[PDB]
């Protein structure tokens, strides 16, 4: 219902925020670092913005001269989704070294966070990375529902297989 | 000025006035090259890689030499290692196996600034320099601080100079300015990195 | 000894950056045109005189809601029309406000996603870029 | 490693590069006369079952060339002897198979040409052609009073099996 | 007309006098020089000496000397000693990364914006036989991205992360004579601040001086293009773009600007001195997954022939490893409505 | 494997290999084996006195007393007769087997030895099943502490017998998944109405049976058709493996979800890696 | 240590040995395979492991533990569900676990293992041991050593492949490991082939089996080949054994004479060229090499403590042969250092002990019995605060 207008608005912003370049450090002799992370040079940091669907769903984009940090707040109506989302997000973060645009830990208040740097936009079509984050916001909700049905689908088969042997 | 020469052998903070050197002021630190290569090894172990101290030393030297650096703000270099993957770099070993390096890139050299990390007693190169210069005629001070030259294979760590300049600017604001912030702006430290 | 490090000497480093810092629409004319079936006017009403410089949050927050109130009080097939009666300066400001309303989700974040959509066709992706670059926003 | 010969004397005549090792036999040939109990042909037959399994054999003496020759030939007899029915019958098969002229060094067909020297002239070519058939004859019969079971008409399947294996993967055929 | 030299970004490029060779930094710690043979490109030189990533290259046409600035805080002057090039270390006295370099029209000196928040100016002193430099520091409060000398080898435009486009004076009396008046002003002592844009938004990615040097334009990260006319009281005209920020710009005539950037394709702007008003002239790259010639962001554009006065051929390079070459005339025939100047 | 086996494989496979060797006539092997079974059970298999021709199989249950007080000892003898002997120092029950005096068809002594653990429980259920089958109501309830922090409450009534576990899901997570499974159980009568009605209760018991964030009260309700002699044995084989069944399946889910998350993340690692040139 | 003992799982190439700690042998020993149907409903559970899975009709037989190609976690995880809830019948939440890992197992794997053990199964403790090391501990039992240590050359040979592995004080000198293309599988094929060229009437299918049976019933390592063939050809009665199987088809009995292969099989370990064109280096050299590409200062402590491990180290006189060979190589070397001058004799000693077939599982059983084990072992809490990362390092302990 309200999903296309939400993602289309986040796609726009992800395009605006993902224009960056290599930037050596002003603060440290021969160091290069995600300015949106360290944050030791305010002029190099863009304004943080937020796109919100409802009161629970929203994305946080924090730009910088050489890196963006996106934090998504996934959907969760009941307690089974809540733990499913949670185990899932942590599953990926644990493998962040292979999912290189993923940030090991979220950002206080968010279920998951990406950290796209210039070295990424340099080695990958940035219009795609913007696709993939929109494709992620779409696929993580579909997967959380499969899992939710998977659990029930078996919770019942497992109860009938026992209750029927009496 | 003061030549902070450190190689694969040992660290030295030897001051020099107009003519030659003033031995009574030159000091030592028990943390050189070999001492940072090992702490790396002992650091790559806690990560999942077991290298033989007497058989992979040479291979870990290069790893250090290639990915090791001095952190500037350790509290910030930690959030980068823990909260993100930006510091992680791959490295192919001689046999072909491909390992990873991260936090242990900056942690291995941090010994120079916290000797205890490798259980050695001292105050660490930086806090050692500051003392070697206050231990000189106040009227020969301005010169030294204005002239600190780094030499030795173990002084080429990316960000080394920027750390000293921060360490010193720290030791000053406290032990020579008693915490008076409104006068640090007057402290001029020039640490040159002569190629 | 590991005490001298508790202090950030970079704070006072004379070679640091700082902006050159230093007043809100008139409710009346806003609510006046609003309550009169003249929304395309109310929008132009609010968008006039943004608190871009008021060092206060309470103030910037005031204009935020006046605009916030003008956008929500719009019909579906009504936004676009009034979006196109605004110069680039207008659009660019609206888009600025639209990302302010995004921080107060209120049963409103679906209507804004409509505004954003319209203002995006008019202002382009550049009007969003200018919202991220502003060093003096609402 | 593979089994080497130990008959190398501080003065053993040489036909080409192959050691002209003494053997006890009644066939005609340049082969000297042995005074000791065993000869290079025995030594070859004793080591066969082992050597045959080796792909690589280091030539250490002019003596190993011969040992290697005899060995390769032995597998040739087991090829033949595999299909016959009596010690009396084989005693004849090992006569022909021994008279036939198998490719010698220098010739196309004789494997290991990179190891064996070709006769340096018509005389050697005749001597070496003799001191070879002589060995194909003695090593020829001696293989019979072994291969065949005391119960004639029985080629001991304990030799029949090595018929499919080639020493150093080479073959005089 | 595109050509890929690699898939990794081209850091910076600098053609020689003839436009017979091109020098590039393949996101590497070195510079690669390509010559053209027929319609095939052929690497002819590898300039290795830097110990950091090269950030800028500039070729001195008549003297045929190359100057390169790294992240290793150094700068080298490359001289062709017959067959190969020997570098010479130039101490810029900085503690951060060199970010861009430009030789002055007179090839007597080169500028070097940097992270130490200071521009450097160097010149050779045949007295002691080595280079030296003086710094233009105030009022520079951040990293210096782009530089562009004025035709008189004295004024210098500078764009920096502190959101400002500035014109300075690099007047070094020890190598050139007193500067003559300029609409920008008559007082031109070393480091003098002649002009400064009045914006607090967007970083200044690129700055360009007009052919007659009385007009300077710059591109900021707020997706705006700007031009200040020295013959109108330095009154600045601004165009609010509707797409992504530009990272490079150059004049192709006295009233025509061409800028490429994050949209990966070059566009055209035309200044109407009458009303002191800039305007969008349209896209010039008109038809992976992109409909643009370049695949990644275009980060440097230079004039290949016809100077900034009447440009006929300009060239662009980007992070996609590709170097394009455009034809101002061809583009005019491909787009009826393309109204240059 | 949906249901958990009741027979304990190490007991059967250890005996079977010793009887086999005894029959074939080989010189007997020394055997010493320690191992366990669900719910804190510990087993031991050894040669008393070092008599390699004698093989003992003793079981240990911290809650034996509670079982003993309900017919355990009695029933255990009826079932193992002369194989039963004085319990080993450390365990409550012991079975002995002379390797020189084995029956004809060993297959049933081996089968029953593996059912050892199950047999000590069979008592308390068989008991209360009888009460119901006689009408002897009001009888107090058995209270077996099968786990340090868990309890089963059996007790009979006129027309129905009730077993009530009070299990504990460690991980705050498991409580969530758990409720899913229990919901299906409380609705099982829609797939098998001639089955034990089931009930559930979160954090609080339906004495002072602990209340906690991670505690739940599953309450089966057996009916004659399950508690009678015709059924009885089967009903006990299920009902006593329940608690372990539930946790077995709550963990098998989590492992399933993992295989999902694996492939889903492998998908994501594909889209991702295709943005590269 | 509580009332219950720790579970000890040693997943190998073809065989997974498991059981509780303290015991001198594994309660179970099964084929490292799992069979499945190739998931909605509960089909994930519909599988089998070990023996119960080698030929399951409507089922697919996998073998996820291979020295060769990528590991399957979906499978590995299941195979553990049964290893736990069916074979050891152990409530996981109540036992510590000691799993093993091959040499060079990457740190990432451990985190995965641990992601499974702690999040799926909830084990309150875990410790990842390294096979080659436990096998070293397992040799302490040997009455050849009354002096412990974790510094030695572990020559492990199972069915898949053989590894000559050096170890300096509990740590595998990874960069010096050498592999050998000779193991059980090869000795079998070879013996198999030697039978085809001689024996008659062996059921083409049961061909492999008769071989595997000959290998395990009559194979051994001899000191010399000419002398062995001699013995056999002379006193033929004394040596030629006899085998008789049952034709799986015509349900008829077939007889054959087991001959040369008895000693010729295990001989491929010392003359690989006998049945492998590519390889040729005698296992004794490989071991010489490995200790030479090792820290000079720790070579002697590697030559005096070569610990056999693995079913294929069993052939009667394997060590006696290995050690004579090694000693001849090493001694001949130092003999020339004199013919170019006289060093100090090198002490080469190969260790054979009663627990070789399952050395690895033995050592892991013994070590998980000590109290010291419960200390150098990562716990539940430690995991729910520092996470997976911890299981990357496992403190060596014992010495
Ligand atoms: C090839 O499939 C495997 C992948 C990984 C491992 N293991 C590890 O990486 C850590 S210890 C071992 C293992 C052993 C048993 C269960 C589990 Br889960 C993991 C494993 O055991 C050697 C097999």
């Amino acid at each position: 219902a309200t999903l296309r207008p939400y993602l289309s608005a986040v796609r726009a912003t992800l395009q605006a925020a993902l224009c960056l370049e290599n930037f050596s450090s002003q603060v440290v002799e021969r160091h290069n670092k995600p300015e949106v992370e360290v944050r030791s040079s305010k002029e190099l940091l863009l304004q943080p913005v937020t796109i919100s669907r409802n009161e629970k769903e929203k994305v946080l984009i924090e730009g910088s001269i050489n890196s963006v940090r996106v934090s998504i707040a996934v959907k969760q109506a009941d307690e089974i989704e809540k733990i499913l989302c949670h185990k899932f997000m942590r599953f990926m973060m644990m493998r962040a070294e292979n999912f290189f645009i993923l940030r090991r830990k979220p950002v206080e208040g968010y279920d998951i966070s990406f950290l796209i740097t210039n070295f990424h936009t340099e080695q990958m079509y940035k219009h795609k990375l913007v696709d993939f984050v929109i494709h992620f916001m779409e696929e993580i909700d579909k997967e959380i529902s499969e899992m939710k049905l998977s659990v029930n689908a078996r919770a019942r088969i497992v109860a009938e297989e026992f209750l029927k042997n009496f | 000025g003061v030549v902070v020469d450190s190689g694969d052998g040992v660290t030295h903070i030897c001051p020099v006035y107009e003519g030659f050197s003033l031995p009574h002021l030159t000091r030592r630190l028990d943390i050189a090259g070999r001492d940072i290569t090992r702490y790396l090894i002992k650091l790559l172990l806690l990560r999942g890689y077991a290298f033989n101290h007497s058989a992979d030393f040479e291979t870990v030297r290069m790893i250090k030499e290639k990915l090791c650096y001095v952190g500037y703000n350790i509290e910030q270099e930690q959030k980068l290692a823990l909260e993100t993957t930006v510091l992680v770099e791959s490295y192919t070993l001689p046999d072909g196996r491909i390992i990873k390096v991260g936090g242990e890139r900056f942690e291995a050299p941090e010994a120079l600034f916290q000797p205890h990390l490798i259980n050695v007693e001292g105050v660490g190169v930086a806090e050692l320099l500051f003392n070697t210069i206050q231990a000189a005629d106040i009227d020969t001070r301005s010169e030294f601080y204005k002239h600190i030259v780094l030499s030795g294979g173990s002084t080429m760590y990316p960000g080394l100079p920027s750390r000293l300049e921060r360490e010193l600017k720290q030791l000053y604001l406290e032990r020579v300015l008693k915490g008076d912030v409104e006068k640090l702006s007057k402290f001029k430290i020039r640490i040159e990195d002569p190629p | 000894s590991a005490r001298f490090r508790k202090v950030d000497v970079g704070e006072y480093d004379e070679n640091k950056f700082v902006d050159e810092e230093d007043a809100g629409p008139d409710e009346g004319e806003v609510d006046s045109c609003l309550r009169q079936g003249n929304m395309t006017a109310a929008l132009q009403a609010a968008l006039k005189n943004p608190p871009i410089n008021t060092k206060s949050q309470a103030v910037k927050d005031r204009a935020g809601s006046i605009v916030l109130k003008v956008l929500i009080s719009f019909k579906a097939n009504d936004i676009e029309k009034a979006v196109q009666s605004l110069d680039k300066n207008g659009v660019d400001l609206l888009m600025k406000y639209i990302y302010k309303g995004f921080e107060s989700p209120s049963d409103s974040s679906a209507v804004l996603l409509q505004w954003h959509e319209k203002a995006l066709a008019a202002g382009g992706v550049g009007s969003i870029v200018r919202v991220l670059t502003a060093r003096k926003t609402v | 490693p593979a089994y080497h010969s130990s008959l190398m004397d501080p003065d053993t005549k040489l036909i080409g590069n192959m050691a002209l090792l003494p053997i006890r036999s009644q066939f005609k040939g340049p082969a000297p006369r042995e005074t000791k109990d065993t000869d290079i042909v025995d030594e070859a037959i004793y080591y066969f079952k082992a050597n045959v399994f080796f792909k690589n054999y280091e030539i250490k003496n002019e003596a190993d060339r011969t040992l290697i020759y005899i060995t390769l030939y032995i597998s040739e007899c087991l090829k033949k002897l595999q299909k016959c029915n009596s010690k009396s019958q084989g005693e004849k098969e090992m006569y022909t198979l021994g008279i036939t002229n198998f490719p010698i060094p220098g010739e196309p067909g004789f494997p290991l040409n990179a190891i064996y020297a070709k006769p340096a002239n018509k005389q050697e070519d005749e001597v070496m052609r003799a001191y070879l058939q002589q060995l194909r004859q003695e090593t020829g019969l001696r293989l019979c009073e072994k291969v065949f079971d005391p119960q004639n008409d029985k080629p001991s399947k304990w030799w029949t099996c090595f018929v499919k294996r080639q020493f150093m993967n080479k073959s005089l055929s | 007309a595109y050509h890929s030299f690699l898939v990794e970004p081209i850091s910076c490029h600098a053609w020689n006098k003839d436009r017979t060779q091109i020098a590039i930094c393949p996101n590497n710690h070195e510079v690669h020089i390509y010559e053209k043979s027929g319609n095939k490109w052929v690497q002819v030189h590898e300039l290795k000496e830097h110990n950091g990533q090269v950030t800028g290259i500039d070729w001195a046409p008549d003297s045929n000397r190359i100057v390169t600035c790294g992240t290793d805080r150094n700068a080298y002057v490359w001289t062709l000693k017959g067959r190969t090039w020997k570098p010479t270390l130039v101490i810029l006295r900085i503690n951060r990364a060199a970010r861009c370099v430009r030789w002055a029209p007179n090839e007597k000196k080169f500028a070097v914006g940097s992270g130490s928040r200071v521009i450097s100016i160097c010149y050779f002193e045949q007295e002691n036989d080595w280079w030296v430099c003086k710094h233009i520091k105030k009022p520079i409060r951040s990293t210096v991205l782009s530089l562009d000398w004025h035709p008189n080898s004295v004024l210098l435009a500078a764009g920096s992360c502190d959101f400002k486009c500035r014109i300075f004076s690099a007047y070094i009396k020890e190598v050139e004579e007193r500067p003559a008046p300029t609409p920008w002003g008559s007082k031109m002592p070393f480091g003098e601040l002649m002009f400064e844009s009045s914006s607090s938004c967007g970083w200044v990615h690129g700055v360009c001086f007009s052919a007659n040097g009385s007009r300077v334009a710059w591109v900021s990260h707020d997706s705006t293009v700007c031009l200040a006319d020295a013959d109108k009281k330095m009154a600045v005209a601004t165009l609010a773009s509707e797409t992504l920020p530009l990272l490079a710009v150059t004049f192709i005539t006295e009233s025509s600007l061409v800028a490429a950037g994050h949209d990966c394709f070059p566009v055209l702007f035309t200044y109407d001195s009458a009303a002191g008003k800039l305007s969008f002239g349209g896209r010039l790259d008109v038809p992976a997954g992109l409909d643009s010639l370049h695949k990644n962001s275009v980060s440097q554009i230079s004039v290949l022939s016809g100077g900034k006065a009447k440009c006929s051929q300009f060239c662009t390079t980007g992070m996609d490893g590709g170097m394009s070459i455009w034809d101002v005339r061809s583009l005019e025939s491909a787009l009826k409505d393309l109204k240059i100047v | 494997m949906i249901l958990l086996e009741v027979n304990n494989r190490i007991i059967e496979e250890t005996l079977a290999l010793k009887f086999e060797n005894a029959a074939a006539g080989n010189k007997p092997e020394a055997v010493e084996v320690t191992f366990a079974d669900f719910d804190g059970v510990l087993y031991h298999i050894s040669n008393p006195n070092g008599d390699k021709t004698k093989v003992m199989v003793s079981i240990s249950l911290k809650f034996y007393k509670e079982l003993q007080a309900h017919g355990a000892d009695e029933l255990l003898k009826r079932v193992y007769g002369s194989y039963l002997v004085n319990p080993e120092s450390g365990y409550n029950v012991s079975l002995l087997y002379d390797l020189e005096n084995l029956p004809a068809s060993k297959d049933s002594i081996v089968h029953q030895a593996g059912m050892l653990k199950r047999n000590c429980f069979a008592s308390v259920f068989e008991k209360y099943f009888q009460f119901q089958e006689e009408g002897k109501e009001g009888e107090n309830r058995a209270v077996i502490h099968y786990r340090d922090d868990e309890t089963m409450y059996v007790e009979s009534k006129k027309d129905r017998v009730t077993v009530v576990f009070s299990t504990v899901f460690k991980d705050d997570d498991d409580v969530v998944i758990g409720k899913v499974f229990m919901q299906e159980f409380k609705e099982g009568r829609r797939a098998s109405h001639t089955a034990p009605q089931v009930l559930f209760s979160h954090r609080e018991p339906p004495t002072d049976a602990a209340v906690g964030d991670n505690i739940g009260y599953i309450t089966f309700v057996l009916f004659p058709r399950h508690t009678n002699a015709s059924a009885r044995d089967n009903t006990i084989n299920l009902i006593h493996t329940f608690r372990d069944y539930l946790h077995y399946h709550i963990k098998c889910s989590k492992a399933y979800i993992h295989t999902r998350m694996r492939a889903k993340t492998s998908d994501f690692l594909k889209v991702l890696n295709r943005a590269r040139p | 240590a509580g009332r219950l003992p720790a579970c000890v799982v040693d997943c190998g190439t073809g065989y997974t040995k498991l059981g509780y700690a303290g015991n001198t042998e594994p309660q179970f020993i099964i084929p490292s395979c799992i069979a499945i149907k190739e998931m909605k409903g509960v089909d994930d559970l519909d599988f089998f492991i070990g023996d119960e899975a080698i030929e399951k009709p409507t089922y697919a037989t996998k073998w996820p533990i291979r020295h060769g190609i990528v590991e399957d976690w979906d499978l590995m995880e299941r195979f553990m569900e049964q290893v736990i809830f069916k074979y050891l019948r152990a409530e996981p939440e109540d036992h510590y676990f000691l799993l093993t890992e091959p040499p060079l197992n990457t740190p990432e794997n451990r985190e995965y293992t641990a992601e499974i053990m702690f999040e799926s199964f909830n084990v309150p403790g875990l410790y990842i041991a390294v096979q080659a090391v436990l096998a070293l501990a397992a040799s302490w039992t040997s009455r050849q050593v009354g002096e412990r240590t974790l510094t030695g050359t572990v020559i492990d040979s199972g069915d898949g492949v053989t590894h000559v592995i050096p170890v300096a004080e509990g740590y595998v000198i990874g960069s010096c490991i050498k592999h050998i293309p000779i193991a059980g599988r090869d000795i079998t094929y070879f013996i198999q082939q030697l039978l085809r060229d001689r024996e008659v009437g062996i059921p083409p299918e049961q061909s492999l089996e008769t071989a595997k049976a000959v290998k395990e019933r009559y194979s051994y390592v001899c000191p010399d080949l000419v002398k062995e063939f001699n013995k056999y050809d002379t006193d033929g009665s004394k040596w030629i054994k006899q085998y008789t199987g049952i034709n799986a088809i015509s349900k008829k009995e077939f007889s054959i004479d087991v001959g040369y292969e008895r000693f010729l099989g295990p001989e491929i370990f010392f003359h690989p060229e006998f049945a492998n064109p590519d390889f040729t280096q005698p296992i004794s050299e490989v071991v010489d090499e490995v200790i030479q590409n090792c820290p000079i200062d720790v070579r002697r402590p590697l030559y005096k403590n070569i610990v056999l491990s693995g079913g294929s180290t069993m052939f009667r006189d394997f060590g006696r042969r290995l050690q004579r060979d090694l000693k001849r190589t090493v001694d001949a070397r130092l003999k020339l250092s004199e013919e170019l001058s006289k060093p100090k004799p090198i002490d080469v000693q190969v260790i054979t002990h009663h627990m070789q077939r399952y050395a690895v599982w033995f050592g892991g059983s013994m070590l998980a019995s000590t109290p010291e084990f419960y200390q150098v072992c990562h716990t539940k809490k430690d995991y729910e605060e520092i996470g997976p990362s911890i299981c990357r390092h496992n403190p060596v302990f014992g010495v």
